[PDB]
This record gives C-alpha cells, structure tokens and sequence, in this order.
C-alpha cells in the first residue's frame, strides 16, 4: 500500500527498498528575453535514489543535454527518472535489487510501473509522508558535483557518513530528515548552525561535519528550534 | 420474420426482446414472440418478479435454427432450446399464432435503433466469447465474470472478452515506454486490430456486445470491457478516419438507448471526460459529445 506514519519502521527491516525523489531532475531558471518575453534556461539536475537502510545515495546526474530539442519537459522528466531508475535496477545483481521502490511524488507511479514491467515482483509504492528530499541540493558536496558535471553521471554517496557505526538506521534516517527539513525551511540558518564552529570539519568522502555524539545532540536541538520558529512565522501561530 | 415460441409462463417475469420488454403474470397464457426481424442478432432476457437480482438471457440468430423457451422448475429459469424437427416447430408456431397468444416484435418502421446497436455484432463471434458449443444460442447473466476479471473462478461460465491492459508488456514496446503509454496507436493498430481482431468490424462488434451485456444484464465486467475498448481508441493519436466516424455513430446510439436512471454505474466518469475532452480524439466525437452534454451534463 501507501507508506505513512503507521508503517514507518518498515523502512529499516531487511527487505531492500529504495526511495526515489524526482524533484530536482528538471531544474530551470526563469528569465526575460530581449523582446520582454519569458524563457526558461535549464541547469543540471539529479535523481535522488536512497536506500534508507545503508545510506547509499545513488545520485544520477541529469545533464542539461538530455532536454535538448524536447517538448513537455516536466512530463519527460518523470519518464527519464523512471528510465534511469529501471536501468539502475537492471544493472544490479539479483540479490541487490530492491523489493520495493517508494516514490515521493505520486506522478512517478505510472512511469515507473511502465518502466518496471520486467520486474513484476518489485512493488512500486507512493507515500503520504512529506519527506524533505528536495532539499538535497542544499548539501554543498551534492550541489557541487551536479553543477560541475559535463555529461551524464551516476555518483554513489553515503548520505549517513559513518553514522551507522554508532547509531541505528532508524536514528540515522531521523537525523537526515531533520537536517534536510531544516535546510528546506531556512537554508541560511540551517547552514550557519552546521558550520559555526571552525574546529569541526567534514571528512573528504562525507557530506556532514564530524560531530561527537554530544555535539550531534546540540546540533539536532538547534535544528528543531529552527523548524518550529519558521512555522510560527509561516502561519501566525 | 421469425418466431420464438414459449411452452408456458409458469412464473411472473419481465421478458425483454432487444430494447423492448413486457410483463407476464404467473401462468398467464403466453406462448412467445413473433415478427422478429431477420438479419440481426437478438437477445431475449428475463427478470423474475420475485428476484430483481440476476437478469439473464439468450443471444440468438433465427437464421441459425428454430429456438423456443421453456421454464425449468428444477433450475428455476426460462431456458432456450432448439427444435430440430422443422415440421413439429412450424406446427407449434402456427397453432399459437392462430390462437393469438404471441406478442409482436414491436418495430417502428422509421426506427433503426437495434440495427445501430448491433451493426457489427456477429453470432459467430458471440459464441467464441461465450463458450458453449453444443448450443447455437448464448447464455449471459448479471453475475458472470470476464476472463480478465478471473486473472485478478469457473472457466466454463466466463465471458472470454479480449484482454486489454494499458500497463502490460502486450501494450508497451521495450524502449517505447513513454511513447506507447501516452499514444496507444501501436497497441490499437498493430497489436489489436491487425494482430488479434484482424479488422475494425470485429473490434466494433465486441465493443457493441460488451455494452449490450452491461445494459441489459448490469454485467459489470462487460462495462469495464466497453469502456476499455473506447479508451484504447480515444488514447491513440493515429486511428483510421473511417473508424473514428463509425465510433462516433456507435457511441451515439449506445448513449441514446441507455436508461436515464442507470447513468451512475454504467458510465465511467474518468473514461468519458478523458475521451471527450483530453484525448487525441476529443474533437472526433461530435455526435457523442453533443448527446452526452445535453443528457448527462452532470457526469462531466
Ligand atoms: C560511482 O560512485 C562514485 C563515487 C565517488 C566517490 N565517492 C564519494 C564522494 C563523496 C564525497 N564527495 C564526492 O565528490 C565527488 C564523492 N562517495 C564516496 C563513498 C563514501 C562512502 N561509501 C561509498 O560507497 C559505498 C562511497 C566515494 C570515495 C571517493 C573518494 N574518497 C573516498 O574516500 C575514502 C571514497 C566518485 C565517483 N563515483
């Protein structure tokens, strides 16, 4: 069925599953033409395909060249996403292929289903959750690799860094979603919080700072405060 | 003009012949239906006064033999049977007409409704959808399930309609996933028309038969099939021009003949709004569009 707060711990069982987020596949700036009309200019994008168990972020970089000469690009983007996800599954050994793929937007269901017709025993699921994966381009290292790409690419990131050595998948996923929710609501403050202390550094192959266990607690607290404040402002509560 | 005699009418029943129906009382002197137009298939159907559930009936073609109705008190229904002895049959029919105990198939001369609803329907094709080859006529009822329905349970009593599934390998070419899903022309034209149906007349016949089983028996799986065959054409960018014009006429008479107070379950909101207003063929169904708007503007 659909994935929600009731069946939330299912992500951390031993059935391989992937989340697929397509929000950042087709990315445009909007600008004025000489004649005073409006045109879009695309920039590089990415499919965010995440194993919420291991931390693997199968980042497929979508180069602007894939849109050249194509119409209805927001619709194509969903099919391109499904084509790339299906290709990934095919490339993987049988015992690494997911048993479920959970899409973060329901418009991806039919394109993925159609592209996965050859995998009848992979379940394609929507979710009721409001996951903050769109904020992935607020992670500096991920944004950098996408913007610098000159061709289609697939880069495998560990979005949990070394966290699983000390915490569970459940706790790692909650930390990730809390960081991304913060980056999504107020990128500037969220980033100030993460880099305030110049003595804390980021490991060359890692996305986030080297916090000790107690520093993570302080950081996680600072991120919650941010997310609540922003909400008061949003609504007037 | 041919005749379908009835042995007796032991139970109170609403009898239908094509788009006509008559009420017959328990043990009323009733011995059948005369003046049935030759050259078309026909359906004779039944709803018992005591059980508004299970409408049932027989598809038949009088060119294919002499057929009569007889109530079976064991199985509890009006059964169609064939009389092999021609002279026994002529004589039963003559005696019953002489005593004027038969109703007359009540065709208005100006009226082409039944022809328009059955134009492409062949008895030989009905018999392959309803498999029971010891009889020349075909039984259908409210509860019978279709083959596709049975995949997602008794096969002898299934409606063997052609399986249509837009999210299947049969419908989607490897490498053409987006193309074939948004433009079903290859599935319509190559897979179904050329491959399976051979020609559009057989396609139109199954579509027409599906609609009629849905209308007369409230057969839900026939209604799914009808809508499915409509949506496959409407969702193809490339349809022969003769097919679109004929489809418009077909749907027009189906929509015209539907009972007005049945449009809630028999008509699928999503298929019709898509076909009439979004699909490639949104502008090729002028007649069907006009009658739907003036008669069911709520659905849309
Ligand atoms: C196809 O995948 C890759 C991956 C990368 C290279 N990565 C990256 C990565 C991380 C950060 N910045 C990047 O900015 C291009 C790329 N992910 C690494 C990684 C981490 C954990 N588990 C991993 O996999 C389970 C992978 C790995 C790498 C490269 C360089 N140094 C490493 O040090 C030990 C490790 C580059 C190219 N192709």
């Amino acid at each position: 069925g659909a994935m929600n707060s009731s069946n939330y711990a299912e992500l951390f069982n031993n059935d391989i599953k992937l989340f697929v987020d397509d929000t950042n596949v087709y990315r445009v700036t909007v600008h004025k033409t000489f004649e005073g009309n409006v045109a879009t200019k695309a920039i590089n994008g990415c499919i965010f395909t995440l194993n919420p168990k291991t931390g693997h972020l199968f980042l497929k970089i979508i180069h602007t060249s894939v849109w050249a000469g194509q119409k209805r690009l927001s619709q194509l983007a969903k099919w391109k996403t499904a084509e790339e996800v299906s290709a990934l599954v095919r490339s993987l050994p049988k015992e690494e292929q997911p048993k479920q793929i959970i899409v973060t937007r329901k418009a991806m269901l039919d394109p993925l289903e159609v592209h996965m017709l050859d995998f009848p025993n992979i379940a394609i699921r929507p979710t009721e959750l409001r996951l903050p994966f769109s904020a992935a381009m607020s992670i500096d290292k991920l944004s950098d690799v996408v913007m610098k790409a000159t061709e289609p690419q697939m880069v495998l990131f560990n979005i949990y860094d070394d966290w699983l050595d000390r915490i569970s998948s459940y706790t790692a996923f909650s930390r990730l979603t809390l960081l991304l929710r913060a980056l999504k609501t107020n990128e500037e403050s969220a980033k100030m919080i993460l880099l305030s202390d110049p003595t804390i550094t980021i490991k060359s192959y890692h996305l986030w700072p080297s916090f000790t266990d107690e520093q993570w607690i302080t950081i996680e607290s600072q991120m919650r405060d941010l997310i609540l404040t922003e909400y008061g402002r949003k609504y007037n509560v | 003009m041919n005749t379908v005699p009835f042995t007796s009418a032991p139970i109170e029943v609403t009898i239908g012949i094509d788009q006509y129906s008559f009420n017959v009382k328990e043990n009323q002197p009733f011995h059948g239906i005369k003046d049935i137009p030759i050259g078309h298939v026909h359906v004779i159907h039944f709803q018992h006064a005591d059980n508004s559930s299970m409408r049932y009936g027989y598809w038949f073609d009088c060119r294919m033999g002499n057929f009569y109705i007889q109530y079976d008190p064991k199985d509890g229904l009006y059964k169609m049977m064939e009389e092999r002895d021609g002279a026994k049959f002529e004589n039963i029919v003559h005696n019953f007409k002489e005593r004027q105990m038969m109703v007359s198939y009540p065709k208005i001369d100006e009226d082409d409704t039944w022809y328009n609803l059955t134009e492409f329907v062949q008895m030989d094709k009905i018999r392959k959808i309803v498999r029971k080859d010891e009889n020349q006529f075909s039984y259908v009822d409210s509860s019978m399930t279709t083959v596709q329905e049975n995949e997602l349970s008794d096969p002898a009593h299934s409606l063997n309609y052609t399986v249509i599934n837009f999210k299947s390998r049969e419908a989607i070419r490897p490498g053409h996933e987006m193309e074939d899903f948004l433009d079903k022309s290859y599935y319509l034209n190559t897979v179904m028309l050329q491959g399976i149906f051979k020609n559009s007349s057989n396609y139109f016949g199954e579509l027409q038969f599906a609609f009629l089983n849905a209308m007369f028996f409230g057969n839900y799986g026939s209604s799914l099939q009808w809508h499915a065959m409509i949506e496959l054409i409407c969702s193809s960018a490339t349809v022969p021009k003769h097919m679109l014009d004929k489809l418009d006429e077909i749907l027009y008479y189906q929509i015209k003949t539907l009972p007005e107070q049945y449009s809630d379950i028999l008509l699928n909101e999503r298929v019709w709004n898509i076909c009439l207003y979004s699909s490639f063929q949104k502008n090729s169904l002028h007649n069907t569009e006009k009658i739907m708007e003036n008669k069911y503007p709520e659905l849309l």
